[PDB]
RNA sequence: AUAGAGUGGGCUACAGGCGUAUUACAUUGGACACCCACAAGUUGCCAAAACUGUCCGAAUAUACGGAUUGGAGUAAAAAAAAAAAAUUUUUUAAAAUUUUUUUUUUUUUUUGCUGAAACUAGCCUCCAUGAAGAAGGAAUCGCGAGUAAUCGUAGAUCAUUAGCGC
């Protein structure tokens, strides 16, 4: 997971460090 | 922990208060009613209510 | 899913109110409720109480009868209706 | 003044076009432009002992803040041997760090060329000439090859 | 005291080019002093013909119908843009402009138009009294352009207010 | 194939207009009613047509009956997009670069 | 005089060696130069590197069949720094300390005409002399 | 800096150390045993020793397989519900 | 704290992520967008020369 | 009935074997901060690797790695107005405030998400358990400059689901 769950890096891999913009 | 400066969001509507520093101008826009003139009525009332401050 | 409305069991509830003609849960604690209850959908959640109820759940080929006991109270009923891929 | 076409198209697998000239302005301050990537840059050169060297507003040592990249900035300036006496005013856009360095290096080279003709290359005499700095005038306009419309396929 | 901006959208550069030239002919005709005898012309140095680049986006396709995952091909849409700039002081020729663009039909080419202009504002006398300087020109109207039988000669027209 | 059956589903999203469903969704997304959301959501998604929620639409193509590989770019499907593209009977979409 | 920069830069680029910053390998190789200073005066650095690489120059190359081929000396430098570095990874993976220490101790030993680089080096020298 | 406890995970480890006062950059060779008594007391203030938890989850999924439930026969079968090499049994 | 005056001046509130049901009103409606998606002629044009049956006529032979 | 609907499965099952990818097996590294470094990308603003600082190197399976499995869906920060005002905390001599304690206020985030319904079988967040794996034989594939590799990034279809696919 390249540190998927708990990092400041693997969470750009899981698309969460970029906080999802509010859209619909 | 990162967000874009230009949120440019959606799923809502408003009067969009904004200022332009380049030309020293405030900007308010229309969004609520279908016709343009009804919006001109709403923002004209908002301008009058703006001057109550 | 507890937020903003946690429980969905409407058709099951219509059948439960059909059972609830003398007691929903042996108010007349439980005595097995011999009248069979046969649902047609397993997306339903399980609500607290509902004990001693003979539930017949659909598997896509039949109806599966399973008696509910105290442990399966916080579950969704489709967890008890498999496709039988045993081997 | 009589400037001319200086440009080149040196690269392989993708061309380039830096149509911008280098020229001296009537303030005694020459201006020049350079890109070596699609990221691009411009310069403005004052013979001065003022603020010294400047890209992007800030002093250079914090903006660029790998040392090897800093001598990639200074390499035409160090090759010239005319380091100190000019205020270096410059602007950049785009890309990645040492691409910005070698781009701003090329632009600084061009401005130094119109300051001193013989050190570097120009279009003053038919787009030809030779000095120590004439090699790094014409930009290395290779960009990335395009990610291949096709497969890994392996 | 009226300002006009015309934006123009196209697919073939031929049609947007003819559109830009013909509306330029219309503007220069619309404020033309055809005779000397009345002499408040606006060729003030606001006036431009700014060209523009586009929105680079490539949209690719499978060539083959079934298996064929080797078979790719790239496809692509172009939008070519110009903006046309002028401004003027009397309204009757502005109406000649709007009726001029009402008549001459243009092929495949969108007309989006910006009409910031001065228009006077009534106030309730309380806020005029409690006034007793910056720009504050803030109306910015908005209109739809589709789903009701229009192939987009839409006119948007923000407004500028004045109440000293 | 069956493009029209989906149009019937779309028409049911609009005959039993989604506003009625979404307004009941408003009161179930409100936490202000302490309860009865379970009663409101108990029915009102069952008396309301189950085939009128906005997930049962699958967005098929319009030229043909394609149900997979559609494009909202120009409301067509890939093989037709290519056929119209080579024909050029489409709004200026040429082979790229 | 510029061949010092040439050999050092080829050392840097061959020290890059996996995809990464040549800043990372550049600070790594400069750390090897300073660690060479520390171990050398512990128990005079560009000096020992230039001596080590000029000790390590394979002048005539051989091609298998066995046929000798004359070699332009820039590829002699280029093979040279290569053989140094695969011997370096041999020693460092055997030590599995950093790589900077390993390249430092190898530049000292190839300066001292000793080590597996020198062994490979002069056997292919003599084998170039063999098959003429 | 007890990134070092074993019967627990890391975040609760630094939590228990913080709950008796151990900061970062301290080693296990630098804690006096009074703080060991304190952290053990805080372990029965916290939950204890993940093999006690492994016994606990043994009766937890014992409860789940006692329910005649197909995740129970997953746990008697070893199938991923999201490496049958490890199981909770 | 000045934006409170701008807020009560303009009547605004935090639009996303609060769970008060207002997002389901202020959302745009997709109802026009869902039914303008298709385009089916009825297979018999009321004007004239319907092609959808001319193809049947051609393949009848 | 090889025709249409309706409800629920199944199209994703799981001795084996094979193909394609990703992630690692560390120190050229992990972590954490930094300025939140500069992009493709202002036309009708936004990253990561790294650079700089700091912690870590015991066969520890390491603070590497992150597969499986249980469990739970929780914190606040900002500041305004009035009354009073010169109080809290140690040892056997000291310390923090000149703001302590009451009322009214008040924002901005927070809410598990999206969907009618997330057990199978989505996804998110946070705990806990921490597997193999210490670089891979025979065999073999791909590619010689802004290329491999490594690093993000954004577009599609899409209610949400692409982490690895394209």
């Amino acid at each position: 997971g390249k540190g998927d769950n708990r990092t400041r890096r693997g969470k750009i891999f899981r698309g969460t460090y970029r906080e999802q913009l509010p859209s619909h | 922990a990162a967000r874009a400066a230009a949120n440019a969001a959606a799923y809502p509507v408003d009067v969009e208060h904004s200022f332009c520093r380049r030309t020293r101008t405030a900007a308010l826009s229309t969004a609520r009613y279908g016709s343009r003139e009804a919006n001109r009525k709403l923002l004209l009332e908002h301008y009058n209510e703006l001057l109550r401050a | 899913s507890t937020w903003k409305g946690p429980y969905v069991a409407v058709s099951l509830l219509q059948e439960v109110v059909a059972l609830a003609r003398k007691h929903p849960n042996w108010w007349n604690i439980g005595q097995k409720a011999p009248e069979v209850i046969n649902t047609y959908s397993r997306a339903s959640v399980i609500l607290p109480d509902f004990i001693a109820c003979r539930f017949g759940v659909h598997n896509g080929k039949s109806f599966v009868g399973m008696e509910v006991q105290e442990a399966m109270v916080g579950h969704r009923l489709g967890e008890f209706a498999p496709t039988k891929a045993t081997v | 003044s009589g400037e001319a076409g200086s440009g080149l198209a040196f690269p392989a697998t993708s061309t380039s076009p830096e149509p911008a000239g280098p020229h001296i302005d009537l303030t005694g301050v020459t201006h020049a432009r350079g890109k070596r990537k699609a990221s691009a840059a411009s310069v403005q050169l004052v013979p001065a002992g003022g603020a010294g060297i400047t890209v992007n507003g800030v002093p250079l040592s914090s903006y660029f803040r790998d040392p090897a990249c800093r001598e990639k900035v200074l390499a035409p300036l160090a090759l010239a041997g005319a380091e100190t006496a000019y205020d270096v005013a410059a602007r950049v856009k785009g890309g990645g760090m040492m691409g910005q360095a070698q781009a701003i290096a090329t632009a600084l080279a061009r401005a130094l060329c119109v300051q001193q003709p013989s050190l570097g290359a120009t279009a003053g005499d038919g787009g030809n000439g030779e000095g120590p700095l004439a090699a790094m005038t014409r930009w290395d306009g290779r960009v990335v090859e395009r990610q291949k419309p096709g497969q890994a396929g392996s | 005291a009226y300002s006009v901006e015309i934006a123009v959208q196209g697919f073939e550069k031929r049609y947007v080019d003819m559109a830009c030239n013909t509306l330029g002919d219309i503007i220069i005709l619309a404020f033309a002093p055809k005779s000397y005898a009345a002499l408040n012309l606006a060729f003030g140095p606001e006036r431009r013909d700014v060209r523009l680049p586009w929105r680079r986006t490539r949209i690719t396709l499978i060539r083959g119908p079934h298996i064929d995952k080797t078979g790719m091909e790239q496809f692509e849409r172009r939008e070519y843009k110009s903006v046309l700039t002028a401004a003027t002081n009397c309204p009757q020729e502005l109406a000649r402009l709007l009726e001029a663009v009402k008549l001459y039909q243009f092929t495949g080419v969108q007309i989006k138009m910006q009409l910031a202009s001065a228009q006077r504002v009534d106030l309730p006398a309380d806020v005029s009294a409690l006034l007793r300087x910056x720009x504050x020109x803030x109306x910015x109207x908005x209109x739809x352009x589709x789903x009701x039988x229009x192939x987009x000669x839409x006119x948007x027209x923000x407004x500028x207010x004045x109440x000293x | 194939r069956g493009n029209v059956k989906d149009h019937m589903r779309r028409m049911l999203v609009e005959q039993h207009e989604v506003d009625r469903s979404v307004f009941k969704a408003v009161t179930t997304d409100k936490s202000v009613p302490l309860e009865h959301r379970l009663q409101v959501q108990r029915l009102f998604e069952t008396e309301v047509p189950r085939d009128s929620a906005a997930n049962r639409v699958v967005n098929r193509c319009v030229l043909t009956g394609r149900a997979r590989g559609v494009h909202r770019f120009a409301r067509l499907s890939r093989i037709m997009i290519r056929q119209l593209a080579h024909s050029g009977f489409l709004p200026g979409v040429s082979k790229a670069s | 005089x510029x061949x010092x920069x040439x050999x050092x830069x080829x050392x840097x680029x061959x020290x890059x060696x996996x995809x990464x910053x040549x800043x990372x390998x550049x600070x790594x190789x400069x750390x090897x130069x300073x660690x060479x200073x520390x171990x050398x005066x512990x128990x005079d650095v560009l000096e020992v590197l230039m001596r080590a690489v000029d000790n390590c120059k394979p002048l005539m190359k051989v091609i298998q069949s066995y046929q000798p081929r004359p070699l332009n000396p820039d590829q002699s430098t280029n093979f040279a720094v290569k053989w140094i570095l695969q011997a370096a990874q041999k020693r460092r993976a055997g030590a599995k300390a950093s790589m900077a220490e390993a390249l430092a101790v190898e530049l000292l030993l190839a300066a001292q005409r000793k080590g597996g680089a020198r062994a490979r080096r002069d056997e292919v020298h003599k084998l170039a002399l063999d098959n003429r | 800096a007890l990134a070092r406890v074993f019967g627990l995970g890391k975040s609760t480890s630094l939590a228990v150390s913080e709950a008796c006062g151990i900061s970062k950059d301290l080693k296990v060779k630098d804690v006096k045993d009074s703080y060991i008594q304190k952290v053990t007391a805080y372990i029965e203030a916290n939950f204890v020793t993940g093999d006690t938890l492994k016994r606990q989850v043994r009766e937890n999924v014992l409860e789940e397989v006692a329910i005649n439930s197909r995740r129970g026969v997953r746990h008697t079968l070893g199938l991923p519900v999201s490496a049958r090499k490890l199981r909770p049994l | 704290v000045m934006h409170r005056l701008r807020n009560t001046l303009f009547g605004r509130a935090v639009r996303p992520r609060e769970t008060t049901g207002r997002r389901a009103l202020a959302r745009p409606l997709q109802g026009k967008a869902l039914t303008d998606w298709y385009w089916m002629p009825p297979n018999e044009s009321p004007g004239f020369h319907s092609e959808e049956d001319e193809y049947e006529l051609r393949r009848a032979l």
